[PDB]
C-alpha cells in the first residue's frame, strides 16, 4: 500500500483549544494562498499522500496567524473567547456586544 | 384598594392570638376569622358570634380542647 | 447521570400537587371550596393518596389477563413520563437531532396505556370504553402533526432548541391566530380532565382504564393522564409562547417560562368545567368533516408564505 | 446517553407496582367479577364482534397518515432545492388530499 | 416499639385525609347525598371525593331502598371493593325500611345483605346530620396491625 | 457492552416469531411495538433521525386502526394465548431454536450461515462510515426531496386519490 | 377569595421551578464554564472529540 | 456482512407468517406490515452505510406503499365479516 | 480537514507496526498492496479498520447519533 | 425498459448522479470505475474485460474482502493469551 | 350577479367554516405567481453555502480573484 513516514508532517501540529478557532473566520481573508493550494491540489488529486507537502505549509502558517494576535491586542481576544465557550454554539449572536472591543484593535 | 386588603389579612393574624395563637386558629381550625365573642359557655367552650360575611353564618364559634374526658 | 432522577421524583410530586388545583380552582369555578381540613389550606392531602391508594389497597381483576394489564400502569408512567426528556426548557436532557419527531411519537405511544386497558378485563363491559378511546384519539392525530408542520415551516426546523431563539421580539400566537386556537382543542387528543376529552371521566359511560384497573394501577394511570395535561401545557408554551431567551441568566428565563405555562394550566381546568361532553358521533364531526379543510387550507397558506417573503432556517 | 435516560425512567415506574403489588394483603375471596362498574352478572360472556360503525373512518387514517408523513420534508427539505420547482410539487400533495375529502363528504358513512 | 406504633396511625391518617363516596343512586336518600357535593354543606376535598366505580372507592355509601331484585346487586359491588373497605348504611329505609320493615320486597337493614359499620337514622338525611357520616367514620379508625 | 445494535437486532427478531407462531392479532398486535420501536433503535444507531422515527408515526398509528378490527369483525371468542395451545407453542419452541442457537455459534470466530457470507464479529466495523460531511451532514440528514424525483411525487399522490375512492366502492 | 387559591399555585412555584433550574445549575461540576455542548450534526460533534484530544484528556470540554 | 444477518432472519419467520394460515385472517395482514418492516429495516441499513443522499428518498416512498396495499386488505376484512359472521380462512365456498 | 488526515495517516503506521509484530513465524500476510485491487485511488475508509485495539476509544469514535453530547 | 422516455427525463436512479445538494457518495470512487467501464455494449454482454472493476465494486459496499482480513488479525491477539502480548495504545 | 354574490351568501348562512377552506387556500396558489418578491427568496437559497468552496486552476479567467476582499465572480449584497 505504502504509507507515510513515521516522521509526519509538519512539528508540533495544530491548536491546543477548539472554538477559538471558530470564534476567528478572519483567517479567511489572511493567510490564503497556502490553504487554497492545498485545497486545489485535493481535490484533483484525491490522495492525501500526495499533497502532504502543500498540508505542510498550511500548519506552519497556521502558527504564524495566532502569534500575531498573541502579540498585539491580547485582551480582546481573550474575552471574546471566553464568551463564546460561555454559551452553547451561538457563534455570533449575543457576543455582538463584546464583538465591538474586537477587531476595532485588529484594526489598528 | 389593593393596600388595604393584606392590612387586612394582617390585622386579624394580630388581633387573635398572636404567633402561636395563629397557628393553632389555622393547623386545627380550617377557617380563620376574628370578630366578637359569648365567652361564657360549660367546659370550655369560645362561642364566636356578630359577623357579616354570609348570609347563615355566625362567625367560627370553636370546639374545646378535652370537654369531659 | 443525576438530571433523570432530578426530574421523576420533582415531576411527580408536580403531578401530586395537580390534585390539589383539580379541585381547588375547579371549586371556585363551582362555588364550593376545596381543600382545608388535612393540611393549612389542604397542602397535606395531594401527599396522603400516595400513602393511601399504594400502600393498603390490594385489587387485581378476577377473570383479568395473563401478563398484560399490569403490563399497562407500566406503559401508562413509562412513555409520558419519557416525554419530559426531549424538552427544550432552558437547557434539555439529551437534546434530539430533530426534537418534536420523538415529541409526537411517544405521544401517540401514550395511547396505548388506554388500549391494553381494553384487554385487562376479557369481559366485554370494558372494551367500549376502550373502541370509544380509539377514535376520540385516532382522528385528532391527523391535525395534530399538520398544526405542527404549519408552525415548523413558518420557524426553524424540527429541533426544540431553535424554537426558543425564533421568538424574541413577538410571540407565534399573532402569525399564526387560527393556528393558536386550533391547539386548545387538538391538545386534547389525548384521555385528558377536558369538555372535549376522552373516554376517561364517568358522567355517561363507564369509566376507560379506571374500571378494569384497581387503585395501585388505577392511581398509577392518573400520575400519567394528568401529566400529559401539563406536558401539552409547557409543549404550547414553546410553540407559540417565548417572550425572551437570555443565555447568560437562566434565572430570568426559569420563573418566567414558568406563568406562562401554569396560565396554561387553569385553562384546561377552566374548559373541564365549563362545557359537557361532544358525545362520540359528533366529536368525529367537530374535526374531520369540519376542522381538517380548514387546516389544511392554513397549512396551504403556510406553504407559500417562506416562498412569498424569505424565511428558511 | 438516550438509553440510560430511557430505561431509568422505565425500571423507576415498574418499582412503584412492585410496592403497590406486595404490601397491601390479607385475604382474596371469590369476590372478584368480570363486568364491575354498574354491577349484576355479566350476559355477554367472554367475547363477541360487536364490530362496524366506525370501519370507514378509521380506515381512512391509515391512508391519510403516510400523506402527512410525506409532507414532513417541507420544513426541512427547502434549504437547498429550488423554490420554483418545488413550489407546483409541494402544494400538488396537499391539494389531492382535499380531493379525497371531497370525495368522503359525498355519503361519508354510518359514523 | 415507637415508631412501628406511630407508623400504624400514619397508614390510618390515609384513611383520616381523604375517602371516596359510592354514588348509590337507591333512593331520595341519594338527593341528599348530592347535598355532600353542593357547596352550603361539602365535604368535596374536606374528605370526600365523587368518582364512582366500586374498584377504586374505599367507603360505599347505601343510600336508602332495598328490595330482593337489588340484593343480588349490591353484594358483590361490595366485594368488588377494595379489602379495607367502610359501609355507611343512611336512611331508615337503610337501616329496616322507612315504613316498609313488614312489606314483601323490602330488605330489612341491609345487614342481611352487607355488613354496615356507621348508621345514620336520618329519613330525609339532612346534611348537618350527614356530616357525621364521614367526620364518625374518620374518628373511627383509631388501631390496625398491633403484630 | 461495545456491541449496540447487535443486541438489539436479537430483540428484534424475539418479536417477529410471534406472527409465524400465530398468538392472536393482541399479543401478536405487541409484536409491531415491542420489534418495531426496538427496530427503530437499529435504524437511529447507523444515523438519521428522521427515518428512524418515521417508522414511530405510522406502525403504531396504522396498529390502532388494526386494533379497531382485533376487538371486531373476527377475533373476539377466545384470547388464545401462545403459551397455551399446543399447536402454537411447539412453533414458538422450534422458532426460538432459529435465533438462540444461532448466537450460540457467534460467540468465538465466525459464526455458522445458511448464506454463503460469513458474518464474524465486527464491533467496530459495525458502522462502516467515516465522519467526511460535516455541514448538513448524512446521507438521511437530507433525505426526503421533492426535486430530482418529480415524478415519485405524482404517483404517490396518485394512489393516496386512489385508494380512498376505492375502499368507497367496497363498503 | 384567592388567599384560599394563591398557596395552591405558589406550591406549583416551586415543584415545576425545579426542573428548569436543576439542568442549568448542574453544569457547574459536570463542565468548567457551566455549559454543555449541542451536538446536532456531525460538525459540532467533531469539535468536542478533537478538545477531548488535544491536552484536556481526560476532560471531554475545557478551555486552553 | 453482520447486521444484516440478523434482520434476513427475522425476514424468513415473517415469510412463514405469510404462508401459514390457522382460523382467524387478521394474521395475514399483521404480517404483511411486518415484511414491509423487515425490507425497511434493510433498506435503510444499505442505503446510509454506502451513502446515497438521493436514493435515500426511496425508502420513505417504499413507507407509504408499505401500508397502501394493508389499508385495502383490512377494508376487504370488513366485508367479509358482513357476508358471513367473522372472517375465518377456515371457511370458504369456492373451489 | 487536515487534522481528520493527520490521525488516520498516524492510526496506519500504528497497524502497520501491529501486522509485523503478531505475524512472523506459519501466518502468510504480506500486508503489501492491500486488499483493493485498483492500487490508483486508495480510499482511506477508516472507520472499520481504524482502531483494532481498546474498547473505551472504539465506542466513541464510532457512535456520534447515539450519546450525542 | 420495453419503451423508454423521449425529451422529458424521469432519471435519478443510477448510483454518481447528480447529487441532492453537493453531498457525494461513499463508494463514488468505485461507482465512477463501474460507468466508465460499461458505457460500451460489448462488455457487460461479454463480462470478462470488466471483471477486475466489478471485484473491485464488491469490495465497496459489502466489505466481505477487508471483513475475512480484519477477522484473521482479532482472531490471532485473541489466541496468543499469556504469551506475546503488545499493546501500544 | 348569479353565483357570484347570490351563492357565496348561502355558504356563509348553512356550515360557513366551507368559505374559509377555498378563499384562504386559493389565494396561497394566486399570489406566489404575481408578487414581485419570490425571486429574491430563491437568490438567497442558492446564495448560502452547504458544502466546503472548491478551488479550480486560473488559466485565462474573467471574474475571478483571490480569497481576498475584491470585485470578483458576482457576491452577494441583496439587502444588507
Ligand atoms: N389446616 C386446617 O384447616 C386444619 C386441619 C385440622 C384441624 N384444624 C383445626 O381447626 C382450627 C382451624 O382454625 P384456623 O386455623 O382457621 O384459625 P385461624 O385462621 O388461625 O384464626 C384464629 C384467630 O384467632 C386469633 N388468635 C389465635 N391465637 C391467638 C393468640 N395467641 N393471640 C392473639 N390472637 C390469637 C387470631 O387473631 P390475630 O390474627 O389477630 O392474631 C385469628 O384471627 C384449628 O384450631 C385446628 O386445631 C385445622
Ligand atoms: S330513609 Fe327516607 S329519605 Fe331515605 S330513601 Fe327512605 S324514605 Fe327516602
Amino acid at each position: 500500500e505504502l504509507p507515510s513516514l513515521e516522521d509526519l508532517k509538519v512539528q508540533e501540529v495544530k491548536v491546543s483549544s477548539s472554538v477559538l478557532k471558530a470564534a476567528a473566520h478572519h483567517y479567511g481573508a489572511q493567510c490564503d494562498k497556502p490553504n487554497k493550494e492545498f485545497m486545489l491540489c485535493r481535490w484533483e488529486e484525491k490522495d492525501p499522500r500526495r499533497c502532504l507537502e502543500e498540508g505542510k505549509l498550511v500548519n506552519q502558517c497556521a502558527l504564524e496567524f495566532f502569534r500575531q494576535i498573541k502579540r498585539h491586542c491580547a485582551e480582546p481576544f481573550t474575552e471574546y473567547w471566553t464568551c463564546i465557550d460561555y454559551s452553547g454554539l451561538q457563534l455570533f449572536r449575543r457576543c455582538r456586544k463584546q464583538q465591538a472591543q474586537f477587531d476595532e484593535c485588529v484594526l489598528d | 384598594e389593593l393596600l388595604q386588603v393584606l392590612k387586612r389579612g394582617l390585622q386579624q393574624v394580630s388581633g387573635h392570638g398572636g404567633l402561636r395563637g395563629y397557628l393553632r386558629v389555622l393547623f386545627r381550625a380550617n377557617d380563620v376569622r376574628v370578630g366578637t365573642l359569648v365567652g361564657e359557655d360549660k367546659y370550655g367552650n369560645k362561642y364566636y358570634e356578630d359577623n357579616k360575611q354570609f348570609f347563615g353564618r355566625h362567625r367560627w364559634v370553636i370546639y374545646t380542647t378535652e370537654m369531659n374526658g | 447521570m443525576i438530571n433523570i432522577l432530578m426530574l421523576i421524583i420533582p415531576i411527580l410530586l408536580a403531578v401530586a400537587f395537580l390534585t390539589l388545583v383539580e379541585r381547588k380552582v375547579l371549586g371556585y369555578m363551582q362555588l364550593r371550596k376545596g381543600p382545608n381540613v388535612v393540611g393549612p389550606y389542604g397542602l397535606l392531602q395531594p401527599i396522603a393518596d400516595a400513602i393511601k391508594l399504594f400502600i393498603k389497597e390490594p385489587l387485581r381483576p378476577a377473570t383479568s389477563s395473563a401478563s398484560m394489564f399490569i403490563l399497562a400502569p407500566i406503559m401508562a408512567l413509562g412513555l409520558a413520563l419519557t416525554m419530559w426528556i426531549p424538552l427544550p426548557m432552558p437547557y434539555p436532557l439529551i437534546n434530539m437531532n430533530l426534537g418534536v419527531l420523538f415529541m409526537l411519537a411517544m405521544s401517540s405511544l401514550a395511547v396505548y396505556s388506554i388500549l391494553w386497558s381494553g384487554w385487562a378485563s376479557n369481559s366485554k363491559y370494558a372494551l367500549i370504553g376502550a373502541l370509544r378511546a380509539v377514535a376520540q384519539t385516532i382522528s385528532y392525530e391527523v391535525t395534530l402533526a399538520i398544526i405542527l408542520l404549519s408552525v415548523l415551516l413558518m420557524s426553524g426546523s424540527f429541533t426544540l432548541s431553535t424554537l426558543i431563539t425564533t421568538q424574541e421580539q413577538m410571540w407565534l400566537i399573532l402569525p399564526a391566530w387560527p393556528l393558536a386556537m386550533m391547539w386548545f382543542i387538538s391538545t386534547l387528543a389525548e384521555t385528558n380532565r377536558a369538555p372535549f376529552d376522552l373516554t376517561e371521566g364517568e358522567s355517561e359511560l363507564v369509566s376507560g382504564f379506571n374500571v378494569e384497573y384497581a387503585a395501585g394501577p388505577f392511581a398509577l394511570f392518573f400520575m400519567a393522564e394528568y401529566a400529559n395535561i401539563i406536558m401539552m401545557n409547557i409543549f404550547t408554551a414553546i410553540l407559540f409562547l417565548g417572550t425572551s431567551h437570555n443565555p447568560h441568566m437562566p434565572e430570568l428565563y426559569t420563573i418566567n417560562f414558568t406563568i406562562k405555562s401554569l396560565l396554561l394550566t387553569m385553562s384546561f381546568l377552566w374548559i373541564r368545567a365549563s362545557y359537557p361532553r361532544f358525545r362520540y358521533d359528533q366529536l368525529m364531526h367537530l374535526l374531520w368533516k369540519n376542522f381538517l379543510p380548514l387546516t389544511l387550507a392554513l397549512c396551504m397558506w403556510h406553504v407559500s408564505l417562506p416562498i412569498l417573503t424569505s424565511g428558511i432556517p | 446517553n438516550l438509553m440510560l435516560a430511557l430505561l431509568t425512567n422505565f425500571t423507576l415506574a415498574t418499582l412503584l407496582v412492585i410496592i403497590a403489588f406486595w404490601l397491601p394483603q390479607l385475604n382474596v375471596y371469590s369476590e372478584k367479577t368480570s363486568p364491575y362498574e354498574c354491577g349484576f352478572d355479566p350476559m355477554g360472556s367472554a367475547r363477541l364482534p360487536f364490530s362496524m360503525k366506525f370501519f370507514l373512518v378509521a380506515i381512512t387514517f391509515l391512508l391519510f397518515d403516510l400523506e402527512i408523513a410525506l409532507l414532513l420534508p417541507l420544513p426541512w427539505a427547502s434549504q437547498t432545492a429550488n423554490l420554483n420547482t418545488m413550489l407546483t410539487m409541494a402544494l400538488f400533495l396537499i391539494i389531492l388530499l382535499a380531493v379525497s375529502l371531497a370525495y368522503e363528504w359525498t355519503q361519508k358513512g354510518l359514523e | 416499639e415507637y415508631v412501628v406504633a406511630k407508623l400504624d396511625d400514619l397508614i390510618n391518617w390515609a384513611r383520616r385525609s381523604s375517602l371516596w363516596p359510592m354514588t348509590f343512586g337507591l333512593a331520595c336518600c341519594a338527593v341528599e347525598m348530592m347535598h355532600m357535593a353542593a357547596p352550603r354543606y361539602d365535604m368535596d376535598r374536606f374528605g370526600v371525593v365523587f368518582r364512582a366505580s366500586p374498584r377504586q372507592s374505599d367507603v360505599m355509601i347505601v343510600a336508602g331502598t332495598l328490595t330482593n331484585k337489588m340484593a343480588p346487586a349490591l353484594r358483590k359491588v361490595y366485594d368488588q371493593m377494595p379489602e379495607p373497605r367502610y359501609v355507611v348504611s343512611m336512611g331508615s329505609c337503610a337501616n329496616g325500611g322507612g315504613y316498609y320493615h313488614y312489606s314483601y320486597s323490602v330488605v330489612r337493614g341491609c345487614d342481611r345483605i352487607v355488613p354496615v359499620d356507621i348508621y345514620v337514622p336520618g329519613c330525609p338525611p339532612t346534611a348537618e346530620a350527614l356530616l357525621y357520616g364521614i367526620l364518625q367514620l374518620q374518628k373511627k379508625i383509631k388501631r390496625e396491625k398491633r403484630l | 457492552m461495545l456491541y449496540i445494535v447487535f443486541i438489539l437486532s436479537v430483540i428484534f427478531v424475539m418479536g417477529f416469531v410471534g406472527f409465524s407462531s400465530k398468538p392472536s392479532p393482541i399479543y401478536g398486535g405487541l409484536g409491531l411495538i415491542v420489534s418495531g420501536g426496538v427496530g427503530c433503535g437499529i435504524v437511529l444507531n447507523f444515523g438519521g433521525s428522521f427515518l428512524g422515527l418515521m417508522v414511530f408515526l405510522i406502525y403504531l398509528g396504522g396498529m390502532m386502526v388494526v386494533f379497531g378490527y382485533t376487538t371486531a369483525m373476527a377475533t373476539e371468542q377466545y384470547p388464545e394465548i401462545w403459551l397455551s395451545n399446543k399447536a402454537v407453542l411447539g412453533a414458538f419452541v422450534t422458532g426460538l431454536l432459529m435465533e438462540f442457537f444461532m448466537v450460540y455459534y457467534v460467540l468465538k470466530d465466525k459464526e455458522v450461515e445458511v448464506v454463503f457470507e460469513f458474518n464474524g464479529l465486527g464491533d467496530w466495523v459495525i458502522y462502516d462510515t467515516g465522519d467526511s460531511g460535516f455541514f448538513s451532514e448524512e446521507a438521511m440528514g437530507i433525505a426526503a426531496l421533492y426535486s430530482y424525483g418529480t415524478w415519485l411525487v405524482i404517483v404517490t399522490g396518485w394512489s393516496l386519490l386512489i385508494g380512498v375512492v376505492v375502499i368507497m366502492e367496497i363498503t | 377569595m384567592w388567599f384560599e387559591v394563591l398557596p395552591g399555585i405558589a406550591v406549583m412555584g416551586v415543584c415545576l421551578f425545579i426542573p428548569g433550574m436543576a439542568t442549568a445549575r448542574i453544569h457547574r461540576f459536570s463542565n468548567g464554564g457551566k455549559e454543555k455542548r449541542v451536538a446536532h450534526y456531525p460538525y459540532q460533534w467533531y469539535l468536542m472529540e478533537r478538545d477531548r484530544r488535544v491536552s484536556g484528556v481526560n476532560r471531554s470540554y475545557v478551555s486552553k | 456482512s453482520m447486521v444484516y444477518m440478523n434482520i434476513m432472519m427475522a425476514f424468513t419467520v415473517s415469510l412463514v407468517g405469510l404462508l401459514m394460515y390457522r382460523s382467524h385472517l387478521m394474521s395475514s395482514l399483521l404480517c404483511l406490515e411486518g415484511m414491509m418492516l423487515s425490507l425497511f429495516v434493510m433498506a435503510a441499513l444499505t442505503i446510509l452505510n454506502s451513502h446515497f443522499t438521493l436514493a435515500s428518498m426511496m425508502p420513505i416512498i417504499l413507507l407509504v406503499f408499505a401500508a397502501c396495499e394493508a389499508a385495502l386488505g383490512l377494508s376487504l376484512l370488513v366485508m367479509v365479516s358482513n357476508t358471513y359472521g367473522t372472517d375465518y380462512v377456515q371457511n370458504l365456498n369456492l373451489l | 480537514l487536515q487534522a481528520e488526515k493527520d490521525r488516520r495517516v498516524l492510526q496506519m503506521l500504528r497497524e502497520n507496526l501491529e501486522e509485523e509484530a503478531t505475524v512472523m513465524k506459519d501466518x502468510x500476510x504480506x500486508x503489501x498492496x492491500x486488499x483493493x485491487x485498483x492500487x490508483x485511488x486508495x480510499x482511506x475508509x477508516x472507520x472499520x479498520x481504524x482502531x483494532x485495539x481498546x474498547x473505551x476509544x472504539x465506542x466513541x469514535x464510532x457512535x456520534x447519533x447515539x450519546x450525542x453530547x | 425498459q420495453k419503451r423508454l422516455g423521449v425529451d422529458l427525463d424521469r432519471w435519478m436512479t443510477i448510483q454518481s448522479a447528480e447529487q441532492p445538494h453537493k453531498i457525494p457518495s461513499r463508494c463514488h470512487a468505485f461507482e465512477k470505475e463501474w460507468i466508465e467501464c460499461a458505457h460500451g455494449i460489448g462488455s457487460i454482454r461479454a463480462e470478462k474485460e470488466c471483471k477486475i472493476e466489478f471485484e473491485d465494486f464488491r469490495e465497496c459496499l459489502l466489505r466481505q474482502k477487508t471483513m475475512k482480513r480484519l477477522h484473521a488479525i482479532r482472531r490471532q491477539r485473541e489466541k496468543l493469551i499469556k504469551e506475546g502480548k503488545y499493546t501500544p495504545p | 350577479a348569479e353565483r357570484v354574490a347570490a351563492f357565496l351568501k348561502n355558504v356563509w348562512a348553512k356550515e360557513p367554516v366551507l368559505v374559509a377552506s377555498f378563499a384562504i387556500a386559493g389565494l396561497a396558489v394566486i399570489l406566489p405567481t404575481l408578487s414581485p418578491y419570490t425571486k429574491y427568496s430563491l437568490m438567497i437559497n442558492x446564495x448560502x453555502x452547504x458544502x466546503x468552496x472548491x478551488x479550480x486552476x486560473x488559466x485565462x479567467x474573467x471574474x475571478x480573484x483571490x480569497x481576498x476582499x475584491x470585485x470578483x465572480x458576482x457576491x452577494x449584497x441583496x439587502x444588507x
